[PDB]
DNA sequence: TGCATCCGTGAGTAGA
DNA sequence: TATAATGGGAGCACGGATGCA
């Protein structure tokens, strides 16, 4: 977000989960969301 | 955008440390009634009322401007908290 | 003004009554208009025929029943919070089997709710609607085994709660298995029970190779049906002693007895048609001659083996095929709940038969009506398919009754619904609307009945088609279900016709839904109209063929959200269906026969009909609906006017001259304006507010009760302790605010005092009273006031009191006051507007007339729409409506363009030319030439390639006007827009969602009992929910103190919130937050689970968060 | 066991479960004292066990305990703790809060990136205690109570309290939030600008981050109280302070729609 | 079954009845045991149904009264063809019964409702979420009491200490208790009649200070 | 050992964090048997107790930082020097 | 006394008894007329606590001067009503009962 | 389907073609409706596993 | 599985 | 070792 | 407190984990 080294104390777990989950409704052998959840 | 936010982020190793410093400093300014301010009378943040310019009631803005000046010293394990509070209560009674 | 009609398609039949799906159903259920001897076995009568006779006097039998007349009119029911209903009496006879004596009587069974002419009900004073329920029709079905290719499953399905589903299949081990109540057992056993012998089964089923060999078990044929029945009984019911009498009492009850197991009549017909047999009763098996006799089983098994073997003439069933799905209407649901409630009467009857005096008994002493009453009441008040009737406007009510749901009792549960049931089936053509259906989790589950679609007594949905013989289309109209439809080849209604004969060599038709091109000789039928394909709402969208289905859906659904306006006007471009909607919804008032109006007033219209009888029609005036809108009737006629039969007298809400008005026609320009139309937002002219466009009357009802309490009675009085005259100003002598008074938040409507709960006044508190030289008043102020963001003029008052005639209050309540307050709402910023094409948005900005883009003649536009909303949405209907609206603006005429048949481009070009002559030629005759600005715009247009170079400015301006684009001047500058803008007349409605109702804020307020967190909702003045995801947001930001503040000081921390409030009002900083209360609730609730939860320190020493309060 | 508005009573099902348990336990004790046969005592003990079962976790084993004339399974302690409506998810990991509000959003084109239009009435309610203290600092009210009673009736509201409210919120920020919150940009900090009308004004550039258009979308407002909370909101959560997606690193606040069209 | 008690509960209470029957039975009368037992079993079952079926306990005789009222009203609605009023019930109940007694009896016969009763169409919300807590003081009330004590301490020091402290001594600001004339007298070394006349005197002078600054208006509500 | 996000989330050392996810009965039972102690290391645990989350400003890294005047610093320096 | 940890374990019958301020003998809630907690009932104030702050059931001691004082008449401790949230009761079973969480 | 829709929204659709498109439209809608739920569940799982 | 059935069975033993 | 059983999951806010 | 009466009545979907054949 800041284009600079991450500040200590930033919680990157929540940020990662949100970053992965956010475009979950945009996702359209397995493809898309079922594949993601499969992995 | 907050004025000089890039510089303020530049002053610290972590943005959250900047937040802590600003918060604590604002608390110190509220407790001592802005009597401990390092700002000159012409450097004082102003608010526009119906009457005229008064002092900016917001302690956070004050703290950020003070921090911008460079007259403040921040860090860990500088002084003991008790000694600090006693000296501060002596220099600026409430 | 003149109304120009388009389209070459002539509808052979009008729309059938749209409320029939309610009215006809419930009427057929009750049959009060038919004499008791003529009453059919369908409906409530069935409940009387199934439950009776009651035996083991020794016998109580049903002779006849009757419905009385309503003890109160509908209006009085709505007023007094009663239910509109008729009494139910049952005439029965008590027959003794020894003594030949017969005791005749008729007993009161309680009251049953009555439907209105509009097809709704009134329950406890509130209008309600019973929603039709689609489900899987009973019968015999055959589906391919998903796990085992080449094998099939045969399902025998009865009606819901009419007894168990039964599944027959061929298992890999080679035998034939049957499943009842999740128990698999070899079918051969039951086959032996029904009396079948190895010989009969061998000769019957032996045709198919080695299918019957798995049906061969020597141990089963080695025993009489008795032993097979007993073994079957011990299989189905372990733990119960296998007695013959109880075995029969079980197996016959389950698989035979009609009062338990009942297939549908349509299910019976399904079985007959599919299997090719005839059912004696509606039951699979029947008890006769002291033995069991089969009906359904052998044919079902035969069909199963035939299909499995691959024998031609057998095919699998589509479970979602509309032939296999039927509709349970209001009458049917109410009927079944009546059967359920009446079956409970039997228990009471037999109970009172077994004990007491067998000598002295009457049907009055035997019958306790309470369960039956409690059944029907449970169905109307608390059920799923019984919904609060939605009337924002007549169309919403009309559509609410035409809803088709797959949800509710006996139906599907959500999240258990796959794509299959939510899909649009090929048989939904003409029956269920492919367009109209909710967005989100309910999609496909809630659908709408088609316009021309009708539902038979069987429950199936059928749609009209015209017969075609040898290329000649007749006027004969046949209603067909899906299965019937699959038989023929049906041509489209747009097929070219010279007279009644088909003029096209290759005609577009369909066989079982599959699109195919054919010859006129092969055409067996034709569609009545495109209208039949879509619902009522969807049929109100002009140029529907130019809109994407997804936006058409929104346009369809949002019309029911349209608020009635005082100035409301019918659309410039209509579909022609607008009057029927107003008629069927019973909003407007019409004349009975040919006559002459005697009297026209605000409150009533007196008509004198030719026969001489004087008929006075009272008019509803300023009535509040369920949704809070305004419903009143405005007279459309004058004294001495000569009217015919079925002519308009008064106009109902949201109606202009008998036409449906959901909004107003405004002048729109399509062009971005200063980012105020950014992302679907809408800019409007202040002029709309000046002339009172999009202004609506809204009435809210505020109720209060004064009851009897153990400390003392609560009273409604003008005396309110510790209040100035300024607050008591508009209150009358009794304490109720005078009607016509203006109330704002904080004002008192009904003054009420209540005796204080016994309290120990703090030394400070009771000192203070003496400080001002006063004594503590015996009561405190409970008075009803006006909640924040609400208010208006009080238009009505109602006071119910006990000790006075005609009124009986619920126990303990002394009096009840109702205050009806109305307000006139102007269109403001944040109110939601929408068109019929799915384009919707809130009003972002209201510009003064000088800031609006305007025509060269000085005419400003009403509304500015953003073109960016068009392309991704793919609804071009609004564009064409805007062009035709532009033509109709200058031509001063309206239009009717039905769906799929209507105005095409060249016609609109002609109309735009004709309008252009008026728009320009006027100016030229007024002695005005072409403007410089117009020349510049025309140059830019030449560069755009919108006009042909070299032509005169007038010719180019016409070439632009034909495209629906005009020169537009910026009101802020006077400089023209650099290019021609689309300007026209569009029909826009103000939706029920308004910023005035939805705005809320809370500093502090009421907290919950157990959790001590702020309550929910604006109505309760609660707080906003900060959920898991929001906490995740704060965590991701890394704001610790903000989050902690949300978790403690702002919600459940008592000491914390108190100290924070006190710190803020004193000007200090908020203190350190302490332990939240919900966590203490957690600890104590975990202690109730016998788990010891200990908060410790770094030394593992116990830390008490209860501060010694929980420790002895 | 509480008395509602109508004078009637509302109670928790745990009271019924406890009642069953106590009744069956007492009956058991009496049966033991009276020397009942083994069968009776056995059945009674079974019933007791199933009563403790129903109390602790209902529906776990056998048919769930329901009230007379109802199909609704009574709510046990396990049901209270577990689930989406359970104590944890509902009342612990999330809560309803004070100093919060909501309303319909409307495009803010005149706003700076760090600003949001805030309706006067809403701000008056949200900042109410601060407004009371400010009213006491000036001569609008002699004390806090008088000021509160003054604000209770809308007709008693004059312009001086608005002018004081302006000085109250000065420099402070509020939090705007839209559901569903998919990522941390579903909540952003803005400087409130008091506006007429009941609608919240939202800056065009944050709409993408909020996934907000105006079809009638609504948003919630929250007020950070402490100087720490305000410091966090202003430094960390400010809209203008986060211009890039924490996911892709690309700008999440960028020209779109009409802007791109004009440029 | 269906009286508010489970089948097994009825069976167990009936078992108690059976025990009573066994202990009280006499074979001398040549009666089958079922005859004598049935009475005690029905008695026990009925006592159980009357005792345990209500969340808020009501005495058995009152239960009999309520059931009687129910049957009476049911007969009345049975014959009249409509739900009877309190007056008609008062009539069919005989002497001593008026409309008010019927109303109060029906009011006292009301069973409480569950807080977990479903509100919407889903499991989303419950009835108990819409009920405020009237018991615990809101922060506004707490600050009200606090500021009340503040201003009362502000205006009470305006004059001579001992008489104001005698006023507080009567109203229990000091000790939180009202002291009798002889006691509140014996406190500071005085006795009897004077004390009351001082309180009034205080309350007279108390009418001075505040009336000049007028700080106490709003707290009087 | 590889396991999915669900099993991983349910296998975490913190019982407060695990029980608030799903399978609450299982988690609570095993934890109660083991006499498990939650160290409140993560977020959810502290959120439940309404404590300050160990992240952002709540981090043990940045929350102990002090802010002081040059004058006050000099004063402390005096007090240290003379004593 | 900051909380650095949260421990969870089983509760012995003795622990459960040391939690309880009394046994609930009667399956009763409140009186049908006076609408007050029944003696030895689920809502009984002699066990869980006073309904009104610093006041007993009979009304003998109505003030804060008595704290920790149990009335000899109505047997109610004089203290803050908030303890009604914090105070456990208990039920002594005739025969032990298995906690279903450790069974099913 | 063997037969496509030759018509644009400019030209306008036959009721047949429209009804043909309704299938795809509905399918897409339901797809979205379920997908939101699945995605949300996934997200909650991720948050729960990564929160510390 | 069913307490009532179990008790009825235990009743039929005598 | 694989088939089969029980058990436990299934977005958020608003309103009602 | 006393004829005799003696066994009830309702009612989708995919995963991990364990149990069993
Ligand atoms: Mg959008
Ligand atoms: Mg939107
Ligand atoms: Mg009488
Ligand atoms: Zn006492």
């Amino acid at each position: 977000s800041m284009a600079r080294p991450v500040s200590i104390g930033e919680a990157v777990g929540i940020v990662a989960a949100q970053s992965i989950g956010e475009p979950g409704t945009q996702l359209t052998i397995t493809q898309g969301l079922p594949r993601v959840i499969e992995l | 955008a907050e004025p000089g936010i890039d510089k303020l982020f530049g002053m610290v190793d972590s943005k959250y440390r900047l937040t802590v410093v600003v918060a604590k400093r604002a608390q110190q300014l509220l407790r001592h009634g802005f009597k401990n301010t390092v700002l000159e009378p012409e450097e004082r943040p102003k608010m526009q009322t119906l009457e005229g310019l008064f002092d900016d009631p917001n302690a956070v803005t004050w703290a950020m401007k003070e921090l911008l000046t460079g007259r403040l010293v921040f860090g860990e394990n500088l002084v003991p908290e008790d000694r600090l509070q006693k000296e501060m209560e002596r220099l600026y009674p409430v | 003004m003149e109304i120009k009609r388009f389209g070459r398609i002539r509808e052979v039949i009008p729309l059938p009554p749209l409320t029939e799906i309610q009215v006809e159903s419930y009427r057929r259920a009750l049959q009060a208009d038919v004499p008791p001897e003529k009453r059919e076995n369908v409906g409530i009568q069935a409940a009387f025929r199934e439950t009776f006779p009651i035996e083991e006097g020794l016998v109580l039998d049903f002779l006849e029943y009757r419905l009385g007349e309503p003890p109160f009119p509908q209006d009085e029911c709505r007023e007094k919070d009663l239910t509109y209903q008729a009494p139910l009496y049952a005439r029965l006879q008590l027959i003794h089997k020894d003594t030949g004596l017969i005791k005749e009587d008729e007993v009161f069974l309680g009251h049953i709710p009555l439907m209105t002419e509009d097809g709704s009900f009134i329950i406890n004073g509130a209008d309600r609607v019973i929603v039709s329920q689609i489900h899987r029709s009973p019968g015999v079905y055959f589906t391919p085994d998903p796990a085992r290719p080449g094998r099939y499953i045969a399902s025998i399905i009865p009606l819901p709660k009419r007894g168990p589903w039964i599944d027959l299949e061929v298992e890999p081990n080679g035998v034939v298995s049957m499943k009842v109540n999740k128990r698999k057992f070899p079918l051969v056993l039951l086959l032996r029970v029904l009396g079948y012998d190895q010989e009969t089964l061998a000769r019957e089923l032996g045709a198919y190779g080695e299918l019957v060999q798995g049906l061969m078990d020597e141990s089963v044929f080695a025993m009489r049906p008795e032993e097979a029945l007993i073994r079957l009984f011990t299989l189905l019911r372990p733990g119960d002693p296998p007695k013959r009498d109880k075995a029969v009492a079980y197996v016959y009850g389950l698989i035979a007895d009609p009062r338990r197991y009942d297939l549908g009549e349509a299910g019976r017909y399904k079985a007959e048609e599919k299997l090719g047999i005839r059912l004696s009763g509606r039951t699979l098996a029947r008890f006769e001659d002291g033995e069991f006799k089969d009906e359904v089983f052998l044919p079902t098994l035969r069909y199963l083996f035939a299909l499995t073997a691959g024998v031609p003439g057998h095919e699998v069933d589509d479970i979602d095929h509309l032939g296999n799905r039927r509709i349970r209407t209001v009458g049917e649901l109410m009927t079944d709940q009546f059967r359920v409630g009446l079956a409970r009467l039997a228990r009471g009857v037999r109970e009172r038969m077994l004990m007491g005096s067998e000598d002295s008994l009457t049907p009055a002493k035997l019958v306790n009506s309470r369960p039956l009453e409690a059944a029907i009441r449970e169905f109307f008040s608390r059920s799923q398919l019984s919904q609060f009737k939605d009337e924002t406007n007549p169309l919403s009510s009309l559509r609410h009754k035409r809803r088709i749901s797959a949800l509710g009792p006996g139906g599907l549960t959500r999240e258990r619904a796959g794509f299959d049931v939510r899909d649009v089936h090929r048989t939904h053509y003409g029956r269920i609307c492919p367009v109209e259906t909710p967005e989100g989790a309910n999609i496909g589950l809630i659908t709408s009945l088609a316009a021309y679609a009708r539902v038979d007594e069987l429950g199936f949905i059928r749609t009209p088609y015209r017969r075609v013989v040898g290329g000649v289309v007749t006027d004969e109209v046949v209603y067909m279900t899906a299965t019937e439809e699959d038989r023929y080849t049906i041509a489209q209604a747009n097929t070219p016709l010279e007279g009644n004969r088909i003029a096209a060599e290759r005609v577009v038709a369909r066989r079982k839904g599959e699109p195919v091109i054919v010859s006129p000789e092969e055409v067996e039928f034709m569609d009545v109209s495109p209208k039949q394909v879509f619902s009522v709402n969807t049929n109100l969208i002009p140029f529907l063929e130019h809109d994407d289905a997804n936006r058409a859906l929104m346009g369809s659904n949002m019309q029911t959200q349209a608020v009635p306006l005082i100035r409301a006007q019918a659309p410039v471009v209509m579909t022609g269906l607008e009057e029927r909607v107003v008629r069927d919804s019973l909003a407007a008032l019409y004349a009975e026969e040919d006559g002459e109006v005697a009297k026209v007033d605000g409150n009533r219209i007196v008509v004198r009909y030719e026969d001489g009888r004087l008929v006075e029609y009272p008019l509803r005036r300023f009535y509040r609906s369920n949704q809070g809108t305004a419903l009143d009737q405005r007279p459309r006629v004058v004294v001495g006017q000569r009217v015919r039969k079925g002519d308009l007298l008064a106009d109902g809400p949201a109606s202009e001259n008998g036409f449906l008005a959901l909004g107003q026609n405004v002048l729109v320009a399509i062009m971005p304006f200063d980012g105020y139309n950014f992302e679907d937002a809408i800019v409007i002219s202040e002029e709309l507010l000046k002339r009172d466009f999009y202004t609506s009357i809204h009435i809210e009802r505020y109720e209060i009760e004064a009851r009897d309490t153990k400390l003392g009675p609560e009273r409604i009085t003008r005396d309110i302790p510790h209040l100035s005259e300024a607050a008591l100003r508009d209150l009358d002598e009794e304490g109720v605010v005078r009607i016509g008074a203006e109330v704002k938040p904080g004002d008192i409507l009904v003054g009420r005092t209540s005796f204080k709960g016994e309290s120990e006044p703090t030394p400070e508190e009771r000192l203070l009273r003496s400080i001002f030289g006063e004594k503590a008043r015996d009561v405190k102020d409970t008075s009803l006031r006006v909640p924040p963001g609400e208010g208006g003029i009080v238009v009505r008052t109602v006071r119910l009191r006990r000790g006075d005639p005609g009124v009986e209050l619920k126990p303990g309540v002394r009096e009840v006051v109702r205050v009806y307050v109305a307000q006139k709402r102007k269109l403001q910023v944040g109110d939601k507007l929408a068109n019929r094409h799915g384009n919707k948005g809130v009003v972002a900005k209201i510009l003064p007339v000088e800031d609006m883009p305007h025509l060269p003649d000085g005419t400003p536009v009403d509304v500015i729409l953003n073109p960016l909303g068009v392309p991704s949405r793919m609804n071009l209907g609004q564009i064409l409506e805007t062009h035709l609206g532009l033509a109709g603006y200058f031509l001063g005429q309206r239009y009717i363009s039905p769906i799929f048949d209507g105005a095409k481009e060249p016609e609109i070009k002609e109309l735009l030319a004709q309008a252009f002559e008026v728009y320009f030629g006027k100016r030229k005759g007024e002695g005005f030439g072409v403007d410089k600005r117009e020349v510049e715009v025309l140059r830019r247009a030449e560069k755009l390639g919108l006009v042909t170079p070299g032509k005169t400015p007038e010719e180019q301006l016409k070439e632009l006007f034909l495209q629906g684009k005009v020169v537009l001047y910026d009101g802020r500058t006077g400089e023209p827009i650099e290019g021609p803008i689309v300007v026209g007349q569009m029909f826009i409605m103000k939706l029920y969602h308004m910023v005035e109702d939805k705005m809320h804020a809370r500093s502090t307020g009421p907290y919950s009992l157990i959790t001590q967190q702020p309550l929910g909702g604006k109505a309760q003045f609660g707080g906003q929910r900060f959920g898991e995801m929001e906490v995740w947001a704060l965590e991701a930001y890394g704001a610790a103190h903000t989050l902690q503040e949300m978790l403690t000081l702002k919600s459940d921390d008592i000491e914390g919130r108190n100290a924070a409030y006190e710190a803020i009002i004193k000007g200090e900083d908020v203190p350190e937050p302490s332990v939240p209360e919900s966590f203490r609730v957690l600890v104590k609730e975990l202690q109730a689970l016998a788990l010891d939860v200990q908060t410790l320190d770094e030394k593992d020493n116990p830390v008490d968060i209860f501060e010694g309060l929980a420790s002895k | 066991m509480v008395q509602v508005d109508g004078g009637r009573f509302a109670t928790s099902d745990l009271n019924d479960l406890y009642r069953r348990l106590i009744n069956r336990n007492n009956r058991l004790k009496k049966l033991l004292a009276q020397g009942a046969p083994e069968i009776i005592i056995r059945n009674e003990k079974r019933m007791l066990q199933e009563a403790v079962d129903a109390l602790l976790d209902n529906g776990r084993r056998g048919a769930p305990v329901t009230n007379p004339g109802s199909d609704r399974p009574l709510r046990s302690l396990t049901d209270i703790l577990s689930g989406k409506q359970g104590r944890f998810r509902q009342n612990l990991l999330g809560k309803r809060v004070d100093y919060s509000g909501r309303s319909v959003i409307v495009v803010g084109p005149q706003l700076k990136l760090h600003q949001c239009g805030l309706p006067k009435r809403m701000a008056l309610e949200l900042f109410k205690p601060f407004l009371l203290k400010k009213m006491e600092e000036k001569g609008i009210a002699p004390n806090v109570k008088a000021a509160r009673r003054m604000l209770e009736r809308q007709r008693d509201i004059k312009d001086e309290v608005w002018d004081a409210l302006e000085e109250v919120i000065h420099g402070k920020v509020v939090l705007l939030n839209r559901a569903p919150t998919l990522h941390r940009l579903g909540i952003q900090a803005f400087q409130p600008v008091l506006v007429e009308g009941q609608s919240i004004q939202l800056h065009p550039l944050v709409c993408e981050a909020f996934n907000a258009d105006f079809d009638g979308d609504q948003m919630a407002v929250h007020v950070p109280l402490s100087s720490f909370a305000q410091a966090e909101a202003r430094i960390q959560m400010l809209s203008a302070h986060n211009l890039l997606s924490p996911a892709s690193g690309e700008p999440l606040a960028k020209p779109s729609r009409d802007i791109i069209l004009g440029l | 079954t269906g009286r508010g008690l489970s089948f097994l509960d009825l069976i167990q209470e009936g078992n108690q009845g059976l025990i009573r029957a066994v202990e009280k039975f006499e074979y001398k009368r040549r009666f089958k045991f079922s005859t004598y037992a049935t009475w005690w079993i029905r008695q026990a079952i009925n006592r159980a149904i009357a005792d345990q079926a209500r969340t808020i306990r009501i005495p058995v005789h009152m239960v009999e009264t309520i059931n009687k009222l129910s049957r009476t009203a049911r007969q009345l609605q049975q014959e009249l063809g409509r739900e009877p009023t309190y007056e008609e019930i008062a009539e069919a109940m005989g002497p001593g019964w008026d409309a008010k007694r019927v109303e109060e009896t029906l009011k006292i016969a009301q069973e409480p409702v569950s807080l977990e009763t479903p509100i919407g169409d889903e499991k989303d919300s419950f009835y108990g979420d819409f009920i405020p807590d009237e018991h615990l003081p809101s922060p506004v009330d707490a600050a009200t009491q606090s500021l009340l004590s503040e201003e009362l301490e502000k205006a009470l020091s305006k004059l001579s200490e001992r008489e104001a402290m005698v006023l507080k001594l009567r109203k229990g600001l000091i000790d939180g208790r009202e002291h009798t004339l002889e006691e509140v007298g014996a406190f500071f070394g005085v006795t009897r009649e004077r004390i009351r006349q001082i309180e009034n005197k205080a309350l007279r002078k108390l009418k001075y200070h505040e009336s000049r600054t007028r700080k106490l208006r709003d707290f009087l509500d | 050992l590889l396991m999915g996000v669900t099993k991983s989330a349910l296998s975490t050392k913190s019982w407060l964090s695990a029980a608030s996810f799903q399978n609450t009965t299982h988690v609570l039972t095993e934890a109660a048997i083991a006499g498990k102690k939650d160290e409140l290391i993560g977020l959810k645990e502290n959120v439940i107790l309404g404590r300050l989350i160990p992240a952002g400003t709540g981090s043990d890294f940045v929350r102990f930082t002090q802010v002081v005047d040059q004058k006050t610093l000099k004063a402390i320096e005096e007090a240290r020097k003379e004593a | 006394k900051e909380v650095r940890k949260v421990r969870i374990a089983l509760a012995s019958p003795e622990k459960i008894r040391s939690w309880s301020y009394g046994e609930v003998e009667k399956p009763e809630t409140i009186n049908y007329r006076t609408l007050k907690p029944e003696r030895d009932g689920l809502f009984d104030e002699r066990i869980f606590g006073p309904i009104k702050d610093y006041e007993c059931a009979c009304g003998k001691y109505k003030r804060q001067r008595f704290e920790g004082k149990v009335c000899e008449r109505c047997g109610v401790e004089v203290t803050k009503s908030i303890v009604r949230r914090y105070r456990m009761g208990h039920i002594e079973l005739a025969t032990p009962a298995a906690h279903i969480w450790f069974v099913k | 389907f063997e037969v496509p829709v030759r018509s644009s929204f400019r030209e306008g659709l036959t009721v047949l073609e429209y009804f043909i498109s309704s299938h795809g439209a509905r399918k897409g809608g339901a797809d979205t409706a379920l997908r939101t739920a699945d995605s949300g569940y996934l997200t909650r799982k991720l948050v729960d596993v990564t929160h510390e | 599985s069913d307490p009532v059935r179990q008790y009825l069975h235990e009743i039929g033993q005598v």
